[PDB]
């Protein structure tokens, strides 16, 4: 009877094949060669498929390869290759949906796996590390663009910015990894570094559109300051106001409270998320999810922990989705060997300014030598906020019809998936890596 | 806008000499100056982008010198290939404007029109209509002057122009101009007399 | 090996509206700019508007701004203009022709094969031989609204002297003359209208 | 601190409010007045209100309104005030589908909840009862037509098959609370109900189909007759091979086998029934749901527990869907009280021989006097098959562009709609107030 | 109460193409049939298809397969006809009539007001008034594209011979010729062009 | 198909006397043979559904009689306001057929045609045109013939021909016709006669 490997590969191909199937009988058209759905399933099966062959290989001391580098992969070979990129076409309006819904669960799940005290404790160091390395790569990589690449002052600050805010999709999934296995959780390390990394795009943010203002003399800057502002404050507000409402009201004597409490926090999270990038406020969302994650989950204590489940649970499903998407965006076509190498060493040489700089910011925290280490060697993930915004400036000069400002825009998209690309997985391995020896475990 | 202007809009050639194409804007365009060549037939191949780049595939005779707001193309030598019209476009700004385009002519020893006459035959007194064609062939160059002297009478109207492009194999040129008047005008002459 | 192809020669009436197509193979479709190009006939070319088959947003020239509408189908690789309340200042050839957006110095670098546009009124109408006689002979084929005339001459003529002028609009009515050269004995034009099928030979004399 | 009824609510409310506004800020457009996910959303929260209320008023000996008539009510409210029915708009290929998912459903749960050795016992009661009430009620209710309404005898026959198979939906969960409870078990009563409810479906379609072709003259009755049979054969043979391959391969020793089994058996259902009703063969899809889950319940045993549970609780998702779209299909239109006097008539005239023959069908079977009368007064609802296939003869009509063929085709989709209305109600709350009573339970 | 109306009197040049537009308040639109009726002067109507704005079927006369298209929108409780390649025989007064499909003896029963399409080439032209005189007198308005000329009398000459024959299509040259009855003493007609916005009087004198 | 024809296009009827249309179908209708009304303003309103079944707001008066392929519509009592065209239309196959339709025309004593001359005037010479207008009116019924003798010779081309509908306030009709010529033909005649 069957058993063993061969009657697993058996199931899962019929699982794959059956859920495909499935969705065409339903609707027809959409999930054949072509159609958004057949492509949003062929992209979600090679990135999985991608992420574990990748995790596979483990020859030499270091760890198994990160599975981003095999989603990232994926997505770039289905972008790249022609026919498999003809055939599996994905709506711009879908991509763009997904990513926001990996980004909410991610945020709703950061908040939730952090810890009041040590956030009570680390309130300058947050502060610090979340602007400081920002604003410094930001300086220094535009320095590098205007002297190596000849771009103008204002487009090496865009590009600066660009390549500025580090991921949370990448470090918020290694910290709860690490602090589950209870790794530097006595000085709330894997804290810090959540709660800092879903700050640093507000200011990341607000610089591109700042710069990207006075680069096409549109609006003022005085306005978009103030939207970065307006951004903080409302994130906040609307942020606790929900947390505290959450906290309360589904009580803890009704029939499914997990499952409530599951669909308020995650659904209110979406729900800002999507509504502040409709209402011109893109970096409220975030806020405003972390911060009611963080008070629900300060109000539940003990309870948290089936939400937190079903959340990782959720992630599990939507990184496929929102990595490949991701690699899907970056085109060989804008990586021409024409000037690549100049946009290789400006992203090398920010990112060491920018390690060097979190060395710096966390000097004076309390930690010793390996913590502070692991700690700048943990803030180099780049990704879904370089993808987002990466072609905003090169849209904006194809609008104004000049080809100066195209050729500028060109050289930011192309660092912007350089940088994704270069530290997304070298970063993920790095912290995977130096997480169980730098940190001090505590049991 | 960038309105551009090529100075010239037919210039002569040899089959063996070297030609320069001018395009000047009214503008300064930083180097933003592809060029372009339409054959005869209406196919239309770029030949240099961004002023100097020569394209992949077009023959190394193709020369885009020129810069700041005064460009040029240049022949090494001219082949019979090479014999078509060429226009300079600018993409620096957001309207693209192409030149006014320049045609390439061989040149040759100067000829004489024929100036034939021809009478509208009986068909045409019969049909209803009335046109007098002049047939003046093989003149070099395209300077020629259309007038006719029908029965001394002369008029500035109704008169059909038609020019043939530059001969392929005798490098000439064909004119042929036709006049439609009322059958009653064509009844008070009958003496046929053009003028080229 | 890269090529666009677009539609054939159209025929329209003031008034009315035209769609044009131009589809490409050779390349990924959804990775270039299209670009359409009108160029009338001895005026110089004039830039219309380009559409990204990627994600489908378009740019027009200010003059062309309502008057042209772009569009393009992914899973047919092909582009489609559409031009609206044709005029008599909108007979000309159409060009579309490919851009790398994203090569710092990109042109166009392919292009179409041209596909004339004719606006007018008139209707389908059978060419009239005209032979001419006093050395030269010619036969002066009179209005025609189809272009395509095509005239001829029976084998032995086209040795020389087989001048044929270009046809001209001639108030809508086209007028393509020819001549020959040479002794009285001769042959005759055998205009073979095809749109009207009208082979006609009309044998011309030496009067 | 908050507590009791007024927690409950707000939470309701909240949730109610939040499931809009999320499903709008990722859509848009669709969720507004007009747009179509806002009409599915309104029919759904109305379906469910209207059950929730039905269900609270019992002032009689009889139990509480079966929750049936409250979405049904619900449904018909929506489709007929006016402006209301001009918002809340549903396309009809959404309405279609989730009907047939619901159906896939109900049928995958019935399947399930057969009981091997019952039906190996009631093997020629379960023809008698499946196919002998619908030919006997078609037949008299044809007579009705012929007479009273003034149809000839195709379109009486239509109306007559048209008037013919009993509903699985309103069947199915009350058979299956019964089976839970223990009633009746020991003679299998819910299992020959369960089973005899699926076929006459196919029958009473093919006889349509087959007096549709005749009224028509179009194609040849053979052809139709043999279409019937093929679709038995086809649906056997596919639910056989079905059942036999998922009753092995998911094997007992996999880290999720009830997830994997349950999405097994849900998946392959909906894609048989919407693969048979695309490919021309509607009514295979049914009998191979119902052969496959009843294959897959006889291998797993025990271990099927856990996916019943899994689908009964989609089911309870999915019914409020499925009555509220059969209620928005009535039009008060057809309703006139031109002759809706003779159509109700008929179609109780045509109720009242159906139980009588129900009754006569199961004499020689081993029940006894109350069970007999159960089965009987439990063959009644009437519904998800009227509704789908009430119009089609109206729109065939039409099509022809005959005004008689019209006529006749307005008293067959009258006929329809009154017969769902009278007996889906009174068909459920029979079967809750005489379940208890007649059979015998077992303990 | 119940109104279907539609959009004004339509000027289109022939192969051109028009939309008509029906919207009806008063009753649920998408409970009922919208029916299209062309009706050209001197001949009876003719039915031309109808169209279910529920599920957005139609049925249409084999005579207009083809060069009509219908549509509807539930939102703007609008239909929409789509009239394709115009030529001089769909120039005629289309109606838009709702009917009720759910009953046994449907009609019509409600008609929209009518929306008169023209398929001419002429472009608007300034009326001439040609006075006319030997009772009675008449000035005889001459050609004008646009037809709602209105011509008018000065106060008194209505009294009565105020006859005021309608205008002729007269080769895509309309023609209105008015006549009044009476001593020598007179008025003049005083035309009212609006689409030119010629108020001409040209006052006839007793000649 | 099944097409319908009325009989009569055009009946008389006084103001107080009943009136009867006639609709006869190329087929046979069971019954379905609705009535509708079409008044000069050109609004269009429904009168009988299926042959007898009067519509809900019309007035009593009509009466849609006739039954199997030869239907009819009766009127009571006409009024000023049932003067108007009466269509009857069958929905009993799939191209639905209206009829040809039917004008009432109120009853008068007969009439003669006043067939007043107009000269064009001068301004018609020196503009370029010659158009020459008989004005017909107050004629009843609607036979009328309408001829030129200019100068004797006669013509049968070149007559635009126009009329009145039924007039409101006397019932009576008028024709206008205008002949419209070349300047020449003017030239050579002075005197006009028109017949009617
Ligand atoms: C408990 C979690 C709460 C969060 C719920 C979020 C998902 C909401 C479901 C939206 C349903 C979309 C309907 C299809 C769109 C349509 O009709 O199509 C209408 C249009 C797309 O068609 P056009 O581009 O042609 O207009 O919708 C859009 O514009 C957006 C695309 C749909 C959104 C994509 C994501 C839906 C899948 C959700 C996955 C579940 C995530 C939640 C799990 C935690
Ligand atoms: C484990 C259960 C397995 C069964 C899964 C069935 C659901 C499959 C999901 C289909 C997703 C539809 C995408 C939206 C359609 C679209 O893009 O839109 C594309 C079109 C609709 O737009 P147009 O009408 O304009 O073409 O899709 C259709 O034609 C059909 C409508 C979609 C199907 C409706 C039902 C989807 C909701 C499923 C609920 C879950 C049921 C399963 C739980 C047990
Ligand atoms: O993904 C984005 C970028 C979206 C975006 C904002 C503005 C803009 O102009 C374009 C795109 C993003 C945020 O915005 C805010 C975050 O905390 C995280 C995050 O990942
Ligand atoms: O819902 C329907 C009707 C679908 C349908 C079939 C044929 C047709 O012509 C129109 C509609 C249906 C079946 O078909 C078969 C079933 O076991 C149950 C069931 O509920």
């Amino acid at each position: 009877p069957p058993h063993g490997l061969l009657d697993r590969v058996i199931t899962n191909v019929t699982i794959i094949v059956l859920l495909w199937a499935v969705v065409w009988s339903i609707t027809g058209s959409e999930c054949l060669p072509g159609g958004n759905l057949f492509g949003i399933i062929i992209l979600f099966y090679c990135a999985i498929i991608g992420g574990k062959l990748l995790g596979l290989i483990k020859l030499p001391t270091l760890p198994p390869l990160p599975s981003l580098l095999g989603m990232l992969l994926a997505g770039f070979l289905i972008r790249n290759i022609p026919v498999i990129n003809d055939n599996v076409q994905i709506k711009h309006k879908w991509s763009s949906s997904l990513r926001s819904i990996a980004l909410s669960i991610i945020l709703v799940r950061a908040g939730l796996g952090l810890d009041s005290k040590a956030l009570k404790k680390l309130k300058g160091v947050c502060v610090r590390l979340s602007m400081g390395p920002c604003i410094v790569e930001a300086c220094t990589s535009a320095l590098l663009a205007h002297y190596l690449l000849g771009l103008p002052w204002q487009w090496g600050f865009i590009l600066g910015f660009v390549l500025g805010a580090v991921s949370p999709a990448v470090v918020v999934p290694s910290m709860l990894l690490l602090q589950g296995g209870g790794y530097g959780v006595e000085k709330g390390v894997p804290t810090l570094l959540m709660a800092a990394g879903s700050f640093d795009d507000i200011l990341a943010i607000t610089g591109f559109n700042t710069c990207l203002g006075i680069a096409f003399s549109t609006g003022s800057t005085v306005f978009n300051v103030l939207r970065g502002v307006l951004e903080v404050v409302i994130g906040v507000a609307t942020g606790s106001v929900l947390g505290f409402f959450i906290q309360y009201f589904p009580s803890r004597d009704q029939d499914k409270l997990v499952c409530k409490r599951t669909f308020l926090v995650l659904g209110l999270s979406v729900l800002a998320v999507f509504s502040s990038v409709h209402f011109g406020f893109p970096g409220s969302g975030g806020l405003c999810t972390l911060v009611m994650a963080f008070l629900a989950g300060m109000g539940w204590t003990s309870e948290k922990a089936e939400v937190e489940k079903i959340i990782a649970v959720a992630w599990d499903i939507f990184q496929p989705l929102l990595f490949g998407l991701i690699g899907a965006e970056v085109s060989i076509a804008s990586l021409r060997p024409e000037t690549v190498g100049l946009c290789v060493a400006t992203v090398g040489i920010a990112v060491l300014i920018r390690i060097l700089t979190t060395f710096l910011m966390v000097c004076f925290a309390g930690f010793n030598l390996k913590e502070k280490i692991f700690i700048s060697f943990a803030w180099l993930p780049k990704a879904t906020v370089q993808a987002a915004i990466g072609s905003v400036a090169l849209d904006t000069a194809r609008s104004h019809g000049e080809k100066q400002l195209e050729d500028y825009g060109m050289d930011v998209l192309t660092v912007a998936f350089l940088s994704i690309l270069i530290t997304a997985p070298i970063g993920s391995l790095l912290i995977g890596l130096l997480g169980p020896r730098l940190l001090q475990k505590v049991e | 806008d960038i309105v551009m202007t090529q100075t010239t809009s037919s210039l002569s050639a040899s089959l063996g000499d070297r030609v320069t194409i001018s395009c000047r804007a009214s503008q300064d365009i930083s180097n933003y100056l592809n060029w372009f060549q339409q054959k005869p037939d209406g196919t239309v191949k770029l030949l240099i982008c961004y002023t100097s780049r020569l394209h992949s595939g077009v023959p190394s005779r193709f020369s885009g010198s020129g810069s700041g707001t005064d460009y040029s193309l240049t022949i090494s030598n001219l082949e019979q290939e090479d014999i078509a019209t060429y226009f300079c476009q600018q993409d620096s700004k957001h309207p693209w404007t192409f030149g006014g385009g320049t045609k390439l002519e061989i040149k040759r020893a100067d000829a004489a029109p024929t100036v034939s006459i021809f009478p509208p035959s009986s068909e045409q007194l019969t049909s209803g209509g009335a046109s007098v064609v002049c047939f003046l062939n093989n003149f070099y160059p395209k300077d020629i002057n259309v007038k006719w002297k029908i029965d001394g009478s002369e008029r500035q109207n109704g008169v059909l122009n038609s020019w043939t492009d530059q001969d392929s194999k005798d490098s000439t040129y064909s004119m042929s101009s036709t006049l439609t008047l009322t059958k009653d005008e064509y009844e008070r002459h009958n003496s046929y007399t053009c003028e080229a | 090996e890269v090529q666009l192809q677009e539609s054939g020669p159209e025929l329209v009436k003031p008034g009315a509206s035209v769609k044009m197509s131009c589809k490409a193979s050779g390349y990924t479709f959804t990775n270039y700019f299209i670009h359409w190009v009108k160029q009338k006939p001895g005026q110089g070319l004039e830039w219309i508007g380009y559409i990204n088959p990627y994600n489908d947003i378009t740019k027009f020239n200010e003059k062309f701004k309502g008057k042209a509408t772009l569009t393009s189908d992914k899973s047919s690789r092909t582009a489609y203009m559409e031009l609206s309340s044709l005029t008599s200042e909108d007979s000309a050839v159409y060009y579309c022709a490919r851009c790398d957006g994203y090569y710092r110095y990109y042109a166009m670098d392919y292009w179409g094969q041209g596909t004339s546009v004719t606006v007018s009124s008139a209707k389908t109408t059978a060419p009239s031989v005209y032979p001419l006689a006093p050395v030269t002979l010619g036969c002066l084929v009179k209005g025609y609204f189809p272009e395509p005339v095509t005239l001829t001459w029976n084998s032995g003529s086209l040795s020389s002297g087989v001048h044929t002028f270009p046809a001209v609009l001639q108030s809508d009515l086209y007028t393509l003359s020819s001549s020959v050269t040479v002794p009285s004995q001769s042959i005759t034009c055998n205009v073979a209208h095809p749109a009207s099928s009208t082979k006609v030979d009309k044998k011309i004399e030496p009067r």
